[PDB]
Protein backbone atom coordinates (compact mmCIF):
# COMPACT_ATOMS: atom_id res chain seq x y z
CA UNK A 1 0.00 0.00 0.00
CA UNK A 2 1.74 3.13 -1.29
CA UNK A 3 -1.09 5.40 -0.14
CA UNK A 4 -2.54 5.06 -3.64
CA UNK A 5 0.45 7.11 -4.81
CA UNK A 6 -1.65 10.16 -3.96
CA UNK A 7 0.67 13.06 -3.09
CA UNK A 8 3.26 10.55 -1.87
CA UNK A 9 6.12 11.56 -4.17
CA UNK A 10 5.88 15.18 -3.03
CA UNK A 11 6.27 14.37 0.66
CA UNK A 12 9.22 12.02 0.18
CA UNK A 13 10.86 14.90 -1.68
CA UNK A 14 10.45 17.14 1.36
CA UNK A 15 11.81 14.49 3.73
CA UNK A 16 14.98 14.09 1.68
CA UNK A 17 15.69 17.80 1.27
CA UNK A 18 15.16 18.14 5.03
CA UNK A 19 17.86 15.59 5.87
CA UNK A 20 20.26 17.70 3.79
CA UNK A 21 20.03 20.53 6.32
CA UNK A 22 20.68 18.02 9.11
CA UNK A 23 23.52 16.27 7.29
CA UNK A 24 27.29 16.22 7.75
CA UNK A 25 29.76 18.59 6.01
CA UNK A 26 32.76 16.23 6.23
CA UNK A 27 31.85 12.54 6.58
CA UNK A 28 28.26 12.87 5.36
CA UNK A 29 27.07 11.03 8.48
CA UNK A 30 23.86 12.10 10.24
CA UNK A 31 25.34 14.32 12.96
CA UNK A 32 24.42 13.26 16.50
CA UNK A 33 26.22 15.81 18.66
CA UNK A 34 25.63 19.13 16.82
CA UNK A 35 28.40 21.57 17.74
CA UNK A 36 28.82 25.15 16.54
CA UNK A 37 32.28 25.85 15.12
CA UNK A 38 34.11 29.20 15.05
CA UNK A 39 32.71 29.54 11.52
CA UNK A 40 29.13 29.19 12.80
CA UNK A 41 29.05 25.66 11.37
CA UNK A 42 27.71 22.38 12.76
CA UNK A 43 29.57 19.09 13.22
CA UNK A 44 29.42 15.69 14.93
CA UNK A 45 31.87 16.73 17.66
CA UNK A 46 34.16 13.79 16.87
CA UNK A 47 34.76 15.32 13.44
CA UNK A 48 36.46 18.25 15.17
CA UNK A 49 38.78 15.92 17.07
CA UNK A 50 40.23 14.59 13.82
CA UNK A 51 40.24 18.02 12.17
CA UNK A 52 42.19 19.37 15.14
CA UNK A 53 44.19 16.20 15.79
CA UNK A 54 45.80 16.55 12.36
CA UNK A 55 49.29 18.05 12.59
CA UNK A 56 48.27 21.21 10.74
CA UNK A 57 47.52 23.66 13.54
CA UNK A 58 44.06 25.29 13.90
CA UNK A 59 41.24 23.35 12.25
CA UNK A 60 40.25 24.34 8.71
CA UNK A 61 36.52 24.77 8.05
CA UNK A 62 35.93 22.46 5.04
CA UNK A 63 32.63 24.28 4.46
CA UNK A 64 34.29 27.54 3.43
CA UNK A 65 38.07 27.01 3.50
CA UNK A 66 39.30 27.45 7.07
CA UNK A 67 38.90 29.53 10.26
CA UNK A 68 38.63 27.04 13.13
CA UNK A 69 40.42 26.37 16.41
CA UNK A 70 40.22 24.13 19.48
CA UNK A 71 39.21 26.78 22.01
CA UNK A 72 36.34 27.98 19.83
CA UNK A 73 33.61 25.44 19.07
CA UNK A 74 31.19 24.37 21.80
CA UNK A 75 28.31 21.90 22.08
CA UNK A 76 25.33 24.26 21.86
CA UNK A 77 22.80 21.60 20.84
CA UNK A 78 20.86 23.57 18.22
CA UNK A 79 20.60 21.07 15.37
CA UNK A 80 20.00 18.11 17.68
CA UNK A 81 16.20 17.85 17.86
CA UNK A 82 16.14 18.76 14.17
CA UNK A 83 18.07 15.57 13.39
CA UNK A 84 16.31 13.27 15.85
CA UNK A 85 12.86 14.62 14.99
CA UNK A 86 13.44 14.32 11.25
CA UNK A 87 14.34 10.66 11.73
CA UNK A 88 10.92 10.08 13.30
CA UNK A 89 9.27 11.76 10.30
CA UNK A 90 10.78 9.31 7.81
CA UNK A 91 9.64 6.38 9.96
CA UNK A 92 6.01 7.50 9.71
CA UNK A 93 6.29 7.76 5.93
CA UNK A 94 7.32 4.12 5.46
CA UNK A 95 4.88 3.11 8.20
CA UNK A 96 1.96 4.20 6.01
CA UNK A 97 3.10 4.70 2.42
CA UNK A 98 6.06 2.34 2.74
CA UNK A 99 8.12 4.06 0.05
CA UNK A 100 11.91 4.16 -0.15
CA UNK A 101 13.77 7.01 1.56
CA UNK A 102 17.43 6.72 0.59
CA UNK A 103 20.25 4.21 0.12
CA UNK B 1 -16.09 6.24 10.25
CA UNK B 2 -14.03 9.34 9.48
CA UNK B 3 -14.50 13.14 9.26
CA UNK B 4 -13.13 13.43 5.72
CA UNK B 5 -12.96 9.76 4.77
CA UNK B 6 -9.59 8.35 5.83
CA UNK B 7 -7.83 11.66 5.32
CA UNK B 8 -4.35 10.14 5.21
CA UNK B 9 -1.17 12.09 5.92
CA UNK B 10 -2.20 12.15 9.58
CA UNK B 11 1.09 11.00 11.10
CA UNK B 12 2.90 13.39 8.76
CA UNK B 13 0.89 16.34 10.07
CA UNK B 14 2.07 15.71 13.63
CA UNK B 15 5.65 15.53 12.36
CA UNK B 16 5.40 18.99 10.80
CA UNK B 17 4.35 20.63 14.06
CA UNK B 18 7.22 18.87 15.82
CA UNK B 19 9.88 20.20 13.44
CA UNK B 20 8.20 23.61 13.51
CA UNK B 21 8.92 23.88 17.24
CA UNK B 22 12.62 23.73 16.36
CA UNK B 23 12.16 26.63 13.93
CA UNK B 24 9.56 28.67 15.84
CA UNK B 25 11.23 31.96 16.77
CA UNK B 26 11.59 32.83 20.46
CA UNK B 27 10.46 36.44 20.11
CA UNK B 28 7.88 36.08 17.34
CA UNK B 29 6.89 32.75 18.91
CA UNK B 30 6.21 31.48 15.39
CA UNK B 31 7.81 30.19 12.19
CA UNK B 32 10.70 32.38 11.04
CA UNK B 33 12.47 32.96 7.72
CA UNK B 34 16.23 33.27 7.24
CA UNK B 35 16.78 33.92 10.99
CA UNK B 36 20.06 34.51 12.81
CA UNK B 37 21.93 32.36 15.33
CA UNK B 38 23.27 34.52 18.18
CA UNK B 39 21.90 32.08 20.73
CA UNK B 40 25.20 30.32 21.32
CA UNK B 41 23.38 28.33 24.00
CA UNK B 42 20.21 26.81 22.54
CA UNK B 43 18.05 29.77 21.51
CA UNK B 44 17.29 31.25 18.09
CA UNK B 45 15.51 34.30 16.68
CA UNK B 46 14.76 36.05 13.39
CA UNK B 47 17.16 38.44 11.66
CA UNK B 48 14.98 41.41 12.61
CA UNK B 49 14.24 40.84 16.30
CA UNK B 50 17.53 39.99 18.00
CA UNK B 51 19.14 43.04 16.37
CA UNK B 52 17.26 45.06 19.00
CA UNK B 53 18.97 43.15 21.82
CA UNK B 54 22.45 42.22 20.60
CA UNK B 55 24.11 44.25 23.35
CA UNK B 56 23.23 41.42 25.73
CA UNK B 57 22.39 38.22 23.88
CA UNK B 58 19.63 35.74 24.67
CA UNK B 59 16.51 37.01 26.52
CA UNK B 60 15.97 33.58 28.09
CA UNK B 61 19.27 31.77 28.61
CA UNK B 62 20.80 35.19 29.28
CA UNK B 63 23.77 33.97 27.23
CA UNK B 64 26.11 36.64 25.75
CA UNK B 65 26.01 37.22 21.99
CA UNK B 66 28.67 35.40 19.96
CA UNK B 67 28.13 37.13 16.61
CA UNK B 68 28.75 40.88 16.46
CA UNK B 69 27.39 41.16 12.92
CA UNK B 70 23.85 40.14 11.98
CA UNK B 71 24.86 36.80 10.48
CA UNK B 72 22.45 34.41 8.76
CA UNK B 73 21.76 30.67 8.88
CA UNK B 74 21.17 29.11 5.46
CA UNK B 75 20.48 25.81 7.22
CA UNK B 76 17.60 26.95 9.44
CA UNK B 77 16.43 29.13 6.55
CA UNK B 78 16.12 26.18 4.17
CA UNK B 79 14.42 24.18 6.93
CA UNK B 80 11.59 26.72 7.07
CA UNK B 81 10.91 26.61 3.33
CA UNK B 82 10.86 22.81 3.40
CA UNK B 83 8.42 22.76 6.32
CA UNK B 84 6.12 25.02 4.31
CA UNK B 85 5.91 22.37 1.59
CA UNK B 86 4.70 19.60 3.90
CA UNK B 87 2.07 22.06 5.12
CA UNK B 88 0.59 22.17 1.62
CA UNK B 89 0.96 18.42 1.11
CA UNK B 90 -1.31 17.80 4.09
CA UNK B 91 -3.79 20.51 3.09
CA UNK B 92 -3.97 19.28 -0.50
CA UNK B 93 -5.15 21.96 -2.94
CA UNK B 94 -8.34 20.66 -4.56
CA UNK B 95 -9.03 22.97 -7.50
CA UNK B 96 -9.16 22.51 -11.28
CA UNK B 97 -9.63 25.93 -12.88
ZN1 LIG C 1 30.59 13.81 10.83
ZN1 LIG D 1 32.70 27.76 7.24
ZN1 LIG E 1 11.78 36.88 15.77
ZN1 LIG F 1 19.46 31.09 25.22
Amino acid sequence: MDLSALRVEEVQNVINAMQKILECPICLELIKEPVSTKCDHIFCKFCMLKLLNQKKGPSQCPLCKNDITKRSLQESTRFSQLVEELLKIICAFQLDTGLEYAN
Amino acid sequence: MEPDGRGAWAHSRAALDRLEKLLRCSRCTNILREPVCLGGCEHIFCSNCVSDCIGTGCPVCYTPAWIQDLKINRQLDSMIQLCSKLRNLLHDNELSD
